[PDB]
């Protein structure tokens, strides 16, 4: 049953590899999310200190 | 200080993104490979 | 047919929550370019304030 | 303020991103375990 | 052997339109990271100016 | 400016996010529908 076994083989690999650039992509989104998390927070604190700034003046 | 914090939180996201992107696309380029074996 | 049909069934399952994972993971980097274009804005702006003060200077 | 409505969406999109992202791998999961079926 | 043929052509049109979502979602996670690398510049130039601004003060 | 050569290049970006998103997303209609046939 070579043949046969190893074209399931590779249907189950291409289905696998399927799963895994899947997670690596939903990874990848939550890392974007994650620095966009830190550039809203220094947005914020620069916010502030503008703004402290534009009182002082 | 919290500002060099951020810093070093954002250059190691950079290089995890890096490292992600490369592992998504040598994966669908094994799955294309193997499918149009 | 029991058995065929049972996987037939667990085949398209597979394939309709892969098209549903996709679909998530195109909202979701759509989400973050919303983020981004916010973010954007707040960077534009603050550059603006930021130059008024540097010529109040 | 312009500045409180961007606040506001930014926060309403962090939260539509996390449930976007549980639903993700949620649907992912499952798929993974009725192909081992 | 035509229908067999046609859907044949079918489950590989699905599974290369797949490989495609993929490609185009992992070129969609870069460009937004791209941008990610430009609002961080931004965001950083724009702390060097308020920093002097604050000195200035 | 270094300022106005990052906001042409953010522009930029804005477009080809919009027609990568457009593309990926009328890719995945097309696979639903073919599978659907």
């Amino acid at each position: 049953s070579t043949e046969n076994l190893y074209f399931q083989s590779n249907a189950d690999s291409v289905q696998n590899h399927t799963f895994e650039v899947e997670n690596n992509t939903i990874n990848g989104l939550e890392l974007t999310e994650e620095q966009v998390h830190i550039l809203y927070a220094m947005v914020l604190q620069t916010h502030a200190d503008v703004q402290l700034l534009k009182e002082q003046q | 200080t919290q500002w060099d914090d951020w810093v070093d939180k954002m250059e190691n996201l950079n290089h995890d993104i890096l490292t992600t992107l490369h592992t998504a696309r040598n994966n669908l380029e094994q799955s294309m490979i193997t499918f149009n074996t």
